[PDB]
């Protein structure tokens, strides 16, 4: 489709590596008894495999030649998910860290030593810091605006 | 109970209390969705 | 004002003299008075927009129910076809909004500076409040008194939660808001959200 | 100061006085040394030793009367297990919003004492309640019995209290003898009645 690839529910290849994994598995299988433990954990693991690979033709990704799946960062609206979703969520979640530390960092600021608060945590502060960045683009935003942000 | 109070609240106590419960978090969701590749939810 | 949670002071910065004022700010949002003008304006249109939005999304299903107009749901509303194309209507909407909102803009941006008519200059609209234009917006001649500030704050922070219920509980469920709350009056203890899955 | 203690002839704390009801000079391990800790550890104890009085009675009358043959109420171990009129779930989203409601207006009274004395629909209606975990009035002391002298009142207060600890320990002993033994605590007090000396947690 893109790139010469091809989707991952038509390529045999994927079919063919299922195979070997499990044969793989079954042919350490056959060595412990039917009512083992060993065995239903093998047992488990063939379960898990398969779910795993038809989950992976259900998603539509597209393997290659290799028969591995491939990953599109084009920004092409078919393939959001594999990366544009999960970079949002990241920049979401390294945004509220990065303003609670700066806003721990500016709250303790004030005190006449801040050396000993910051090898010595005081928790009612942080904990009552932690939550507000939950709304940290707004605060954000809002600061760049009024100029707060960038030092003097 | 002060003085307690103010050495469970010490750096690297708080780190390593911080880390398991991230950690354990984390292998508990990896348990609950066994393995993941792409964001299927849209 | 009142309090939202008892036991709990309320914000230095909230003083009460703004209507709709309870003091309900947990997370430090209107530390600043220039946030919290252009919060409050923000908060007036979302939810003057939420009130309609949701008398739209809900009469005509009630009225349909009743059996004496056939319209379609709100989710649907968009498939069916028009005298015009889509694009068409998107773009007049942009050219007109464009406008409307750059006017409000300016308004907001400077207080009293838009208030006269570019085209018959015999026509201004009379000196008040950012966000209550009044005059040729005020036909009935209604006085704004703190009240009905009050209970409109009301009605669109409800209708705001109405719209965000009515988004959630049709994308949990395929049906629309009528039915499903026919569906759990028809068996209240096996129809609730903690029912399904 | 002359008051007996737990262990006769040692020394009591001195963060712990005596004014407080129930007060026998026992914690070896400092956990009340803070003022606000006490006031916290209080409020525990009396909410633990009411709620353990009312399990430890929904407990072991209904299993008495099950003994005779006036009641057919199942074993408490498996109550949860059977089928009732909704789905589990819902009778504990049900209950977690009811109780919610007057544990957050408990905590509102706990962290300032004096600001939920009022209903809040009816301006009318008050709590005559002056003591934190004591809310009083018409509705939590309809009958009068709680406001009265000080004796009175602390005799009353050291009463409840060790009623509720020997309830908490009558719900733990309850729950580890049917998780050990496999039977009903009536049971298992009757075969200990029956063979005092053989029929022991040695068997
Ligand atoms: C408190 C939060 C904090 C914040 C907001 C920043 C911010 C920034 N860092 Mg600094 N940094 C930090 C901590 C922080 N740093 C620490 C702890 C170290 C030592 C390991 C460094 C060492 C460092 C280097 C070597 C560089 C930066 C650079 C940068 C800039 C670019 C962003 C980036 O490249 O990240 C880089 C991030 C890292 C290397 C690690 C930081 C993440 C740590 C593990 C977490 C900080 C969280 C803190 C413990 C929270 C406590 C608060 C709580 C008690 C309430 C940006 C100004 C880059 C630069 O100069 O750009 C201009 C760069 O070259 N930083
Ligand atoms: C706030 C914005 C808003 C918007 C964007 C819409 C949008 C729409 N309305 Mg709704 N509507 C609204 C508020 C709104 N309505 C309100 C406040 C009411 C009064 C209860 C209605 C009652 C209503 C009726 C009675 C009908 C529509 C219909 C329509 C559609 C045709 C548009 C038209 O012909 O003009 C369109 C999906 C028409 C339709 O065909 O629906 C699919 C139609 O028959 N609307
Ligand atoms: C019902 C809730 C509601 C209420 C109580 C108010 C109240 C107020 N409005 Mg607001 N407003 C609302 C919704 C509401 N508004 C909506 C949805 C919009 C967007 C169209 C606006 C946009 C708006 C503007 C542009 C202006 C006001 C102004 C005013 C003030 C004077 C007019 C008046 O007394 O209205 C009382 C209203 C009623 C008794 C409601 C009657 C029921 C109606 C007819 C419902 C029809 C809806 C149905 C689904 C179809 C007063 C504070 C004016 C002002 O402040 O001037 C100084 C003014 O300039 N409002
Ligand atoms: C504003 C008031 C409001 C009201 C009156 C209702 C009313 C209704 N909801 Mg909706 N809902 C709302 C907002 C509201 N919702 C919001 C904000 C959300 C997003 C969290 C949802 C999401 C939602 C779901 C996922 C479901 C319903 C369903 C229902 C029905 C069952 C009630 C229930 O099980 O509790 C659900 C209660 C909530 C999620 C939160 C409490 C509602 C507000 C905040 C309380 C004040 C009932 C007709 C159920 C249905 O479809 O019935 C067949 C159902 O499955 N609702
Ligand atoms: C259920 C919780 C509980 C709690 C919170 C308290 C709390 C308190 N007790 Mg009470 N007490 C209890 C149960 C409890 N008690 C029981 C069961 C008994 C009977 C043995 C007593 C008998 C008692 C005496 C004799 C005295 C107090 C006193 C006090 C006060 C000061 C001591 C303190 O700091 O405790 C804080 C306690 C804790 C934070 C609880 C948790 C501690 C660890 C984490 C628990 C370890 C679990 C346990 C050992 C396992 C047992 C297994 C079970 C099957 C038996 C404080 C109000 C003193 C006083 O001044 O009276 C007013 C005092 O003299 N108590
Ligand atoms: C402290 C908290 C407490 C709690 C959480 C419970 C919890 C419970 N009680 Mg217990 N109970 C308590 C204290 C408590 N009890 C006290 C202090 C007493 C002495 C009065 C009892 C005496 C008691 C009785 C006599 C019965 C229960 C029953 C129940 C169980 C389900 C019924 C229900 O909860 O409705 C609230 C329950 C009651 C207060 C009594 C009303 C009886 C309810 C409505 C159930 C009747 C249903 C019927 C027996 C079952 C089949 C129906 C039929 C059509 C087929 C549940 C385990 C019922 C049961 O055993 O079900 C398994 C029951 O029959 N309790
Ligand atoms: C076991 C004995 C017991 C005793 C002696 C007390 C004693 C007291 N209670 Mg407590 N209480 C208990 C168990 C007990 N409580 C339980 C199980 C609960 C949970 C429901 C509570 C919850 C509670 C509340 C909510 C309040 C009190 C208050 C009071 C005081 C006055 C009320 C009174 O008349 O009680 C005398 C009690 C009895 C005569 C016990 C016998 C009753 C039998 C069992 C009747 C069968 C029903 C007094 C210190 C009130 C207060 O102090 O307000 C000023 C108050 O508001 N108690
Ligand atoms: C609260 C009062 C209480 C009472 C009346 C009983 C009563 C009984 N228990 Mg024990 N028990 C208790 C607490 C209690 N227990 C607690 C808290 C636990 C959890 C560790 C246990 C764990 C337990 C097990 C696992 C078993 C018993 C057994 C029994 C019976 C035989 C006695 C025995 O072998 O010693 C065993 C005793 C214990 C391991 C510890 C008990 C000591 C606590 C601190 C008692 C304090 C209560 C009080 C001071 C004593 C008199 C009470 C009176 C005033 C009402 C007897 C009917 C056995 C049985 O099934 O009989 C056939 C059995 O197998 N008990
Ligand atoms: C505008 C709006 C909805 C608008 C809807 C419109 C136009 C609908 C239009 C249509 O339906 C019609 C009419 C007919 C259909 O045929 C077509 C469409 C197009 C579908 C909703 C806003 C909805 C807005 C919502 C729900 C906002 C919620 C905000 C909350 C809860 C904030 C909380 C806090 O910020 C406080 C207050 C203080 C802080 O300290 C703490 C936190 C928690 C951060
Ligand atoms: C709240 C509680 C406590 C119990 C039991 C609680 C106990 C035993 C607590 C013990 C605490 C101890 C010993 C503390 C000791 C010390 O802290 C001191 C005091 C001082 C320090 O210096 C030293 C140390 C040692 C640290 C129990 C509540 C039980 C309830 C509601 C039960 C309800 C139900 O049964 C019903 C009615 C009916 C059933 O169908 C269902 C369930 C749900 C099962």
């Amino acid at each position: 489709d893109i790139s010469g690839l091809t989707p991952c529910k038509d390529s045999k290849q994927f079919a063919k590596r299922e195979k070997q994994q499990i044969k793989k598995l079954e042919s350490s299988l056959k060595l412990y008894a039917p009512e083992s433990a060993p065995a239903l954990a093998l047992n488990a693991q063939i379960e898990k495999t398969k779910r795993r690979f038809d989950n992976y033709g259900k998603y539509g990704l597209l393997c290659g030649s290799d028969g591995l799946p491939h990953l599109i960062v084009n920004g092409d609206q078919r393939h959001w998910g594999e990366f544009i979703t999960p970079g949002i969520l990241f920049l979401y979640i390294a945004g509220w860290i990065g303003w609670v530390g700066r806003s721990y960092l500016i709250a303790i600021s004030g005190e006449k030593k801040p050396a000993m608060k910051e090898i010595i945590i005081d928790v009612p502060l942080a904990s009552r810091i932690i939550f507000r960045g939950f709304i940290w683009p707004v605060a954000a935003y809002r600061e760049f605006l009024n100029g707060d942000l960038i030092a003097k | 109970m002060r003085d307690l109070k103010t050495y469970l609240s010490v750096a690297p106590v708080i780190s390593t209390l911080w880390f398991a419960a991230l950690a354990g978090l984390l292998i508990e969701i990896n348990r609950l969705f066994p393995d993941a590749l792409i964001f299927p939810f849209f | 004002k009142g309090e939202w949670l008892p036991g709990l002071a309320s914000p230095d910065y909230l003083t009460g003299s703004l209507a709709g004022d309870n003091g309900f700010d947990p997370l430090g949002l209107a530390e600043d008075p220039e946030n919290l003008k252009w919060f409050v304006q923000a908060e007036l249109v979302n939810g003057r927009w939420a009130m309609l939005g949701v008398a739209g999304m809900l009469l005509p299903e009630v009225f349909t129910k009743i059996g004496i107009i056939n319209v379609p749901e709100w989710y649907d509303a968009g498939k069916e076809q028009y005298f015009a194309s889509s694009s068409t209507l998107f773009v007049i909407e942009f050219i007109l909004f464009h406008y409307v909102e750059i006017r409000r803009w300016q308004d907001i941006k400077n207080p009293g500076s838009v208030n006269q008519d570019p085209i018959f200059k015999q026509y201004s609209l009379p000196k008040g409040e950012v966000g209550y234009p009044g005059g040729i917006f005020n036909p009935l001649n209604f006085a704004p008194t703190q009240e009905a500030k009050e209970k409109e704050l009301a009605n669109g922070r409800l209708a705001m939660l109405a719209f965000l219920g009515f988004v959630v509980q049709h994308n949990v469920t395929g049906k629309g808001p009528f039915e499903n709350l026919l569906q759990h009056l028809s068996d209240p203890w096996h129809n609730t959200i903690v029912q399904t899955f | 100061p002359d008051r007996p203690i737990w262990f006769p002839g040692s020394t009591p704390p001195e963060w712990l006085d005596g004014s407080l009801p129930g007060d026998f000079g026992f914690d070896p391990l400092g956990l009340s040394s803070d003022p606000d800790s006490l006031k916290w550890n209080v409020q525990a104890e009396i909410v633990h030793c009411r709620w353990a009085m009312l399990g430890a009675a929904g407990i072991f009358i209904p299993e008495f009367l099950t003994k005779i043959g006036i009641l057919n109420t199942p074993s408490w171990y498996t109550a949860g297990e059977q089928e009732y009129f909704t789905d589990k779930t819902t009778l504990f989203v049900v209950e977690l919003i009811l109780i919610g409601w007057a544990e957050g207006r408990r905590w509102a009274d706990i962290i300032k004492p004096g600001s939920v004395n009022t209903d809040p629909v009816f301006p009318n209606n008050k709590l005559t309640g002056t003591d934190v975990g004591y809310p009083g009035g018409l509705w939590f002391d309809p009958l009068g019995w709680g406001s009265g002298s000080p004796a009175k009142l602390k005799e009353l207060r050291t009463k409840e209290i060790k009623n509720g600890r020997l309830a908490m320990l009558a719900v733990m002993g309850a729950w580890f003898q049917h998780i050990y033994t496999g039977t009903g605590p009536i049971d298992n007090l009757f075969a200990h009645l029956a063979d005092p000396g053989h029929a022991t947690i040695f068997a």
